[PDB]
This record gives C-alpha cells, structure tokens and sequence, in this order.
RNA sequence: AAGUCUGGGCUAAGUGGUAAAGGAUGUGGCGCCGCGAAGACAGCCA
RNA sequence: CGAUGUCGGCUCGUCGCAUCCUGGGGCUGAAGAAGGUCCCAAGGGUUGGGCUGUUCGCCCAUUAAAGCGGCACGCGAGCUG
RNA sequence: CGCUGAAAGCAUCUAAGCGGGAAGCCCGCCCCAAGAUGAGGCCUCCCACGGCAGCCGGUAAGGACCCGGGAAGACCA
C-alpha cells in the first residue's frame, strides 16, 4: 500500500473506490495499491 | 537565590 | 440496462410471501428469510416476482438493483442450490472428512478441523478436492473463504488452497 | 401593588414515555416540567415543578452515528484518569444515565437546580415504582 | 469455588523426592454453617461460616438469637465465602486434596508509620558527598508553576501494612483430618495466629 | 428573556464547531459535444 | 529589576507520539533465513562502565532495544555546588 | 483481509446487510469503596415507662468511661 496525498490512477488497470471516507487505489499490479492519507 | 549576572 | 426491473422467474416449489419488511421463500430444500427496506414495494404474480421503486434518486436506483438480486439469490438457492469447489494443491497437503467435519493437511504441525455450521454441508469426491454446499449464497462464499484463509495461496509456488477457476500467477524466486 | 407570590402547593406527578424519542428533543420538555414554567403562578427561587416519572428509558432514539460517536467523559482526579464511554455502551450498561444526563445538563446550577433533578425518576423498562403516587400520563 | 476459614500455626520445611518443600501450616477444620445468602432474598450467592468457638458469656443477644436461628454453638468469627454452596452443615479441609491449588488470604503485618524507603523502595540520598540531612527523604515531589500541584495517588510515606493481601495459587501439599490441618507450600499473609481463609483458585 | 414560527432549497461531513498547494466515479444543479433501432456503451463468440 | 536563583548531577516522576524494542499489517528489486519501506499501535520496557564540571560526543562490554521531545530547556522553602 | 451486492446489465469489502482482525480498548485478576446525601441490602436483638414531627427525666437492646494487654499503633483508632 502506498499512503499519499495524491492519488491517481498508475496505469489503465487502475481503478479508483471509495470506502468508508477513504479514496483508494486498487490494481491488478500490486505495487498500484493505494490510499490517500 | 545568588549571584545573577 | 438494469437489474431490478427484471422480475424473478420463480419455479414451482417455491413459495414467496411477502412480509412488513421481509420475504419468506420456501421451497423443497428449506426456508429462507430475506429483510427487504419497507421503503420498498414487493409484489408476487403468477410465476413472477416484481420489485419496483417508489422514486428515481440515487438512493432508490441503488436498492432496487440491491432488493431483485438479493430475492433472485434466495429463490434460486431453494430450487437449484448453491456450492463451491476448493482444490488443494502441494506434494504434501491434502484433506479427509471426519465425521461431518472436515481435515486440512497443509504443512502446519498440527491438523486443522473445521466444523461446518449449521445449513452447510461438506464433500471431499477426492483427496485434494473439497466442495461446500448449502441453501444460503452468503454462507457458502462466507464457508468457502474461511477455508481458503487457512493456507493461502503461495507467490512464489503452486501450493495452497485456490478457488474453482482461480488463475494462478507466480513470480520468480531466484 | 406588588405582584402575586403563590403559597405553597402539592405537586403533581406526571409520567411520560420515553419510547422511540428523540433524546435532546425529549430532555427539553422534562427540564421545563420540572421547572414549572408551565404554571402562571411560576415563581424562580423556590421548587414548584413537577415530579417526572419516564418509563423505557432504554428506547431512547439518537440519530446520526451518535451511538458511536457520541463520548461521555469522567476524570478520576489521577494522572491519565480521563475515561471515555461511548453512548452505545451505555445505553446497553446504564440506560437510565443517558436520559439522566442530558436533563441534568439542561437544569440551573445550584442548589435548587440539584433539588430539582431530584425529582426526576428514570426507569429502564416499562413499570415504575411509584404507583402510590398515581402519576398521569402526559404526550410528549 | 470453595472455601474454609482457618488459623496460621506457623512455618517449617518437609522432605518430598529428595527436596524441600517449604510449607505453612493451617488449622482450617471444622466451619459450621451459619447462615446461606441467595439470589432470592440476597441478590447474590454466599455461605456465611464460623470458627473459633465462643464462651457463651461474651455473646451479646443480637448475636445469640443470629446463632440460635442456624443451631449451632456460638463462634467467634463470622466470614462468607461467595459462590459456595456446601451440601452439609459443616465445611472441613476434606474439600481440599493434595495437588490442589489455592488462594490464601490474610492481613499482613503492620509497619505502621513507614518511609518511602521501607513503604514504597526509594533510592534515598548519597550518604557521603555533601549530602545534607536527606539521606531517606524522597527528593523532589513535582513540577513548577504548572501544573503547581501533587497528583492525586503520589507515593509518599504514611501508613504500610496491616492490611487485607491474597496469595494466588499455592499448591496443597498435604491434608491431615485428625489434626485440621492443611499444608501449603510457601509463605502466607500476616503472623502466626492470624485468621486466614483459603479458597479455590481463580487461575487456570 | 422571546418562534421547537411560515414558505422554497442544500448538507450527512456532528461539516456546521479552527489551515494550504494538491488529490478524488461524494452530492445536487445547470451547459457544451459525440455515438445511438444508417441498432450504440457494458456483458458474451471471435 | 520595594528580586521570577541561573549549568550539569542526584531524587522523584508524569505526559506527547513524528515508535528504539516488543504486538498487528500492505508492498518489495519478498525463494528460505535476514532485511528495506510505509500503515496501525504509547500497555510494558528502554543496561553497566572509561574520558570530561560538562550537556553533547567518542570509546569498552553487552542487549529484544539501548527512542526523541514537553512539563519555568520539569524538580536548590528536596540535596549537591 | 473478506462474504454477499447495487447505483453503473460488467465490476466493486459498502451505499442495505454480514464476517475476520493487535503487547492496544471494555470486562475478567488483586485492593479500596454507600458522605454512592442517589447515604443501598440481608440476619438477629430491644421495646409501645413516665411528666407536659417538641421539651424533662428514669430505662431496654446496646455502648462509653476505667483497668490488664496486643506481630494494632505517633496520638487517636
Ligand atoms: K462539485
Ligand atoms: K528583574
Ligand atoms: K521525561
Ligand atoms: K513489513
Ligand atoms: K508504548
Ligand atoms: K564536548
Ligand atoms: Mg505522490
Ligand atoms: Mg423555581
Ligand atoms: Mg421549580
Ligand atoms: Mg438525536
Ligand atoms: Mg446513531
Ligand atoms: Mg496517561
Ligand atoms: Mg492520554
Ligand atoms: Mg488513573
Ligand atoms: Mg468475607
Ligand atoms: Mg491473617
Ligand atoms: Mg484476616
Ligand atoms: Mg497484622
Ligand atoms: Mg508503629
Ligand atoms: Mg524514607
Ligand atoms: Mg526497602
Ligand atoms: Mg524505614
Ligand atoms: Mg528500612
Ligand atoms: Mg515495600
Ligand atoms: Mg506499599
Ligand atoms: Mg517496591
Ligand atoms: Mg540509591
Ligand atoms: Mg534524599
Ligand atoms: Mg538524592
Ligand atoms: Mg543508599
Ligand atoms: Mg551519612
Ligand atoms: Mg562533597
Ligand atoms: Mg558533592
Ligand atoms: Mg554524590
Ligand atoms: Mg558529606
Ligand atoms: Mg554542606
Ligand atoms: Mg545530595
Ligand atoms: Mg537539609
Ligand atoms: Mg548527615
Ligand atoms: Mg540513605
Ligand atoms: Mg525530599
Ligand atoms: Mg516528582
Ligand atoms: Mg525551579
Ligand atoms: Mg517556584
Ligand atoms: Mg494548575
Ligand atoms: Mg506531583
Ligand atoms: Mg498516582
Ligand atoms: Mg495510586
Ligand atoms: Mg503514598
Ligand atoms: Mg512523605
Ligand atoms: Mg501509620
Ligand atoms: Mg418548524
Ligand atoms: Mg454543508
Ligand atoms: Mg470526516
Ligand atoms: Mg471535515
Ligand atoms: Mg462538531
Ligand atoms: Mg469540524
Ligand atoms: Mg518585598
Ligand atoms: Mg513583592
Ligand atoms: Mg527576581
Ligand atoms: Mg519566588
Ligand atoms: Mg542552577
Ligand atoms: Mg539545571
Ligand atoms: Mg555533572
Ligand atoms: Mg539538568
Ligand atoms: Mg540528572
Ligand atoms: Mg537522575
Ligand atoms: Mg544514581
Ligand atoms: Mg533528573
Ligand atoms: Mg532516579
Ligand atoms: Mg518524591
Ligand atoms: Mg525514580
Ligand atoms: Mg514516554
Ligand atoms: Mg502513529
Ligand atoms: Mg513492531
Ligand atoms: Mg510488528
Ligand atoms: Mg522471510
Ligand atoms: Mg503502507
Ligand atoms: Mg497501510
Ligand atoms: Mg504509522
Ligand atoms: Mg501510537
Ligand atoms: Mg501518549
Ligand atoms: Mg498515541
Ligand atoms: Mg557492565
Ligand atoms: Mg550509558
Ligand atoms: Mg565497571
Ligand atoms: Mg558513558
Ligand atoms: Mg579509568
Ligand atoms: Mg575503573
Ligand atoms: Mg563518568
Ligand atoms: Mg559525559
Ligand atoms: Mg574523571
Ligand atoms: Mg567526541
Ligand atoms: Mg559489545
Ligand atoms: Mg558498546
Ligand atoms: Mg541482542
Ligand atoms: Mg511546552
Ligand atoms: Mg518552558
Ligand atoms: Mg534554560
Ligand atoms: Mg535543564
Ligand atoms: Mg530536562
Ligand atoms: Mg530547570
Ligand atoms: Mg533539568
Ligand atoms: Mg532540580
Ligand atoms: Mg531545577
Ligand atoms: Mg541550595
Ligand atoms: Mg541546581
Ligand atoms: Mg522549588
Ligand atoms: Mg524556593
Ligand atoms: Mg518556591
Ligand atoms: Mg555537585
Ligand atoms: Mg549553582
Ligand atoms: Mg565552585
Ligand atoms: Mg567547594
Ligand atoms: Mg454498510
Ligand atoms: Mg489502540
Ligand atoms: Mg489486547
Ligand atoms: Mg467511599
Ligand atoms: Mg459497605
Ligand atoms: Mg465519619
Ligand atoms: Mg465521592
Ligand atoms: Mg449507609
Ligand atoms: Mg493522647
Ligand atoms: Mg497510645
Ligand atoms: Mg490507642
Ligand atoms: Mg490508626
Ligand atoms: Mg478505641
Ligand atoms: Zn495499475
């Protein structure tokens, strides 16, 4: 997981959620992993 | 208290 | 273009009797109650259920997609079934059944036991081959990954417990 | 000519139902029954409210995330002595405390705003004690 | 859950596979039963016991007609022991087996008046070096202008001992029903004579 | 002390009730364009 | 300024978390073992000695680790000087 | 980290709902504790004396003073 304050999508596999009051960053590719904090 | 300087 | 639009071609040995709040489906394989919002309308017809919506703001379009398949899951569970398939895969690990419980040999130390709960049942056709079955759709994913989190997937080897169909991606290790 | 001072009067037990209000809306009423503002003969420095007897406490309604949001505070006196209690543990430990303190909150301080938090009896559950007392119902 | 009331008789050492045991000896045997406490009447579930048998003469009458209601020769000390329920009239140290492990409470021996030193282990000050009538006194006792204050539960001198302490999980060495006597290995609150109850353990 | 006043709308963060660059399928409202049974976006066989 | 005693040591603590160890996790250029990096976490712990008035730092022998800060750079109507 | 699953025919740990998960949090263990004035509870004992929500005496159940002491203790307790 990569924690920041900018988040965005890496690659076009890259997908952006929201859960709980938190933007993620979830990919196939494990290092894509993100949240924003 | 004492010497202040 | 959706989902709760659709009704539920329902087969005959299901009973669906709407409730304040609920839906009770019965069917040859057992019961299953089903909490619906009351902010929602549920109706039976003839062979057909039909959920419809009392708006068209978001929170209304979301459960009504929520409220059709929740239904469809239930009614579908009571006529055909549900189950999923776990392979074990290693030189050394495999499993067996004790008595209604089933066995894990997958490297630990000890044995692991599981004992199924109540509504799910248990069947190994081979060593390194392992089937849930049950009436509820949510307790046999919920089952079935309970299982699997006892030995994962390895990244390195093709070792572990995978899912029926679960592609395996491996990394090189030197 | 100088204004009416009312002698002393029996007061009036009333009973009210706790089921399904809303907790800050419900404290209001009470805090102003027990004051007595409801009578044209209210004097300030002497106690003239009614006794306040609620029932089903326990069915208090919150709205919002207040259940677990919601943090009463006790400090002990001690180094690190702050205890924090969300509202959801205490409606399911002490019920009647959650209803008990928001009216106290809402009552003068002092010596007759204690006295009339005395006249307050909370219950968890639908029966009271005090049916010698015949408490008439009141709507909230 | 189990108990007896009892008497520290004193210490000594036995021999066991070649070892050791220090032991305490306690006179436990006979507890009559004197009043039952239920969840009916009481809220909770007690047995009230005594010991120590009484001269008549010394009993004052709320005292005798308490006894005279159970039927039983008046005691001197009257203890509970909570959730216990004991089938007869009459509690002895057979409740207890060697092996067993018990928690043996007491009042420790009192210190009276102690410093910090004694009561709560302060270093205390140089004894050479300067040091200036501070030897056993416990230095500073806060901060400045804030908080300008002590907290509350400041250890300080005061006090120590004399007060009730339970021992967990001492083993039974051994039980002698001629004597009411029941070995524990170890050591036990409080001097010889003093009254003490031993209770099934809580640990596991 | 005096409106749990009346009407329309927004917020779900206890935001309101203590901060920036930057980031985001939060939500509501309006627009500009494109492709649409010259059968479109998604799903499915290629 | 008709006075708010100033370094270091000692004694006695208590608090913060931007965490040194111990507990839980994601990613790894993670085979395993050992690491690197970020997230959660302040319950408990965080050694003895040589040099120097020293704080600091270096060094010796260890350790799971030998954390960083606040409290009038905490504490002289408590000591030292 | 998941299960089921919409809005968004796919998908998604989430919007409805349901799980797993820390030497941390709440109980649990030990000690204090009803001045907890919200002053709690249980067992037993004493009784309706006299003279006129109070006043003056004699008593009951009990208690205190005094004395011998105490691994209790500055005194007190
Ligand atoms: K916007
Ligand atoms: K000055
Ligand atoms: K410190
Ligand atoms: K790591
Ligand atoms: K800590
Ligand atoms: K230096
Ligand atoms: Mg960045
Ligand atoms: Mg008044
Ligand atoms: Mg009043
Ligand atoms: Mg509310
Ligand atoms: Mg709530
Ligand atoms: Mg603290
Ligand atoms: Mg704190
Ligand atoms: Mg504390
Ligand atoms: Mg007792
Ligand atoms: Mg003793
Ligand atoms: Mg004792
Ligand atoms: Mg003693
Ligand atoms: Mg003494
Ligand atoms: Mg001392
Ligand atoms: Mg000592
Ligand atoms: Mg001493
Ligand atoms: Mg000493
Ligand atoms: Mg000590
Ligand atoms: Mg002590
Ligand atoms: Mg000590
Ligand atoms: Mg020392
Ligand atoms: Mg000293
Ligand atoms: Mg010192
Ligand atoms: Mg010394
Ligand atoms: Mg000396
Ligand atoms: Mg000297
Ligand atoms: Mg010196
Ligand atoms: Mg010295
Ligand atoms: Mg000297
Ligand atoms: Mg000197
Ligand atoms: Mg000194
Ligand atoms: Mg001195
Ligand atoms: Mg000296
Ligand atoms: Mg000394
Ligand atoms: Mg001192
Ligand atoms: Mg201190
Ligand atoms: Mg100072
Ligand atoms: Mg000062
Ligand atoms: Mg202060
Ligand atoms: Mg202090
Ligand atoms: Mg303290
Ligand atoms: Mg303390
Ligand atoms: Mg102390
Ligand atoms: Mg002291
Ligand atoms: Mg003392
Ligand atoms: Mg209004
Ligand atoms: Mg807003
Ligand atoms: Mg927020
Ligand atoms: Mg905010
Ligand atoms: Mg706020
Ligand atoms: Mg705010
Ligand atoms: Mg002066
Ligand atoms: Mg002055
Ligand atoms: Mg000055
Ligand atoms: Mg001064
Ligand atoms: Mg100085
Ligand atoms: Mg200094
Ligand atoms: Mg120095
Ligand atoms: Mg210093
Ligand atoms: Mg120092
Ligand atoms: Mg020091
Ligand atoms: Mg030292
Ligand atoms: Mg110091
Ligand atoms: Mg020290
Ligand atoms: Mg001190
Ligand atoms: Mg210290
Ligand atoms: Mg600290
Ligand atoms: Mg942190
Ligand atoms: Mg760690
Ligand atoms: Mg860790
Ligand atoms: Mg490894
Ligand atoms: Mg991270
Ligand atoms: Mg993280
Ligand atoms: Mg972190
Ligand atoms: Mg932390
Ligand atoms: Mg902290
Ligand atoms: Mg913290
Ligand atoms: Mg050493
Ligand atoms: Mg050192
Ligand atoms: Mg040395
Ligand atoms: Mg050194
Ligand atoms: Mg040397
Ligand atoms: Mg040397
Ligand atoms: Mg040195
Ligand atoms: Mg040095
Ligand atoms: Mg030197
Ligand atoms: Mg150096
Ligand atoms: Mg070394
Ligand atoms: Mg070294
Ligand atoms: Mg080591
Ligand atoms: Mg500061
Ligand atoms: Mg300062
Ligand atoms: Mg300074
Ligand atoms: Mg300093
Ligand atoms: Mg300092
Ligand atoms: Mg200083
Ligand atoms: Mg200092
Ligand atoms: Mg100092
Ligand atoms: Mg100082
Ligand atoms: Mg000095
Ligand atoms: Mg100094
Ligand atoms: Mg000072
Ligand atoms: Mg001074
Ligand atoms: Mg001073
Ligand atoms: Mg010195
Ligand atoms: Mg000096
Ligand atoms: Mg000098
Ligand atoms: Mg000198
Ligand atoms: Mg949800
Ligand atoms: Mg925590
Ligand atoms: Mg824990
Ligand atoms: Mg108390
Ligand atoms: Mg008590
Ligand atoms: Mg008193
Ligand atoms: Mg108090
Ligand atoms: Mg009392
Ligand atoms: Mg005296
Ligand atoms: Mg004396
Ligand atoms: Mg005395
Ligand atoms: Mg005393
Ligand atoms: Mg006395
Ligand atoms: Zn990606």
């Amino acid at each position: 997981m990569k924690v920041r304050a900018s988040v965005k999508r890496i690659c076009d596999k890259c997908k952006v959620i929201r859960r709980h009051g938190r933007v993620y960053v979830i990919c196939e590719n494990p290092k894509h992993k993100q949240r924003q904090g | 208290a004492a010497a202040k300087c | 273009s959706r989902i709760g639009r659709l009704p539920i071609p329902v087969p005959k040995g299901v009973s669906v009797e709407v409730a304040p709040g609920r839906v009770k489906v019965k069917g040859p394989k057992g019961e299953l109650e089903v909490p619906v919002s009351p902010e929602m309308r549920v109706v039976v017809e003839e062979g057909v259920v039909r959920v419809e919506r009392p708006s068209d703001e978001r929170r209304h379009k979301s459960l009504h997609g929520l409220t059709r398949t929740l239904i469809a899951n239930a009614v579908k569970g009571v006529s055909e079934g549900y189950s999923k398939e776990l392979l074990i895969k290693g030189i050394g690990y495999r499993a067996r059944l004790v008595g209604r419980a089933l066995e894990l040999t997958v490297g630990f130390s000890h044995p692991v036991v599981v004992e199924p709960p109540e509504g799910i049942t248990f069947e190994v056709p081979e060593p390194t081959r392992v089937r849930v079955s049950g009436i509820d759709k949510q307790k046999v994913g919920q089952v079935a990954a309970n299982i699997r989190a006892i030995r994962k997937p390895s990244a390195y080897h093709e070792k572990g417990i995978y899912y029926a169909g679960e592609p395996v991606r491996l990394k090189p290790g030197k | 000519m100088k204004t009416y001072v009312p002698k002393q009067v029996e007061p009036r037990w009333v009973l009210i139902d706790a089921e399904g209000k809303t907790l800050g809306r419900l404290a209001t009423k009470i805090a102003t029954l027990l004051r007595g503002k409801h009578r044209p003969d209210w004097t300030p420095n002497v106690a003239m409210g009614d006794f306040v007897v609620v029932v089903n406490a326990d069915k208090i309604r919150v709205t919002g995330k207040k259940l677990e949001q919601k943090i009463y505070t006790r400090y002990s006196g001690y180094p690190g002595g702050l205890k924090k209690i969300p509202l959801e543990k205490m409606l399911a430990t002490h019920p009647e405390r959650v209803l008990e303190h928001a009216v106290k909150g809402m009552l003068p301080k002092g010596p007759l705003g204690r006295r009339l938090f005395k006249r307050l009896k909370v219950y968890a559950g639908p029966d009271h004690p005090h049916q010698a007392q015949r408490p008439e119902k009141l709507e909230v | 859950m189990k108990g007896i009331l009892g008497v520290k008789v004193g210490m000594t050492r036995i021999f066991r596979d070649d070892r050791a045991v220090p032991v305490t000896v306690i006179l436990a045997g006979p507890c009559p039963v004197v009043q039952r406490r239920t969840p009916e009447k009481d809220g909770y579930t007690a047995v009230q016991l005594g010991f120590l048998p009484q001269n008549p003469k010394r009993v004052n009458r709320p005292l005798k007609g308490h006894f005279a209601k159970a039927g039983v020769e008046p005691v001197r000390i009257l203890r509970e022991i909570r959730d216990f329920n004991p089938e007869g009239d009459t509690v002895t140290v057979e409740i207890f087996k060697p092996g067993e492990r018990v928690d043996v409470t007491g009042t420790s021996k009192g210190r009276g008046f102690a410093g910090v030193m004694k009561r709560w282990n302060f270093a205390g000050g140089p004894d050479s070096h300067g040091a200036h009538k501070i030897h056993r006194h416990p230095g500073s006792i806060g901060n400045r202008k804030t908080p300008g204050r002590v907290y509350k539960g400041k250890k300080m001198a005061g006090h120590y001992g004399a007060e009730r302490v339970t021992v967990m999980n001492l083993e039974v060495v051994d039980v002698i029903p001629e004597e009411n006597l029941l070995l524990v290995k170890g050591a036990v609150p409080g001097p010889n004579g003093g009254l003490v109850i031993v209770r099934e353990t809580k640990k596991a």
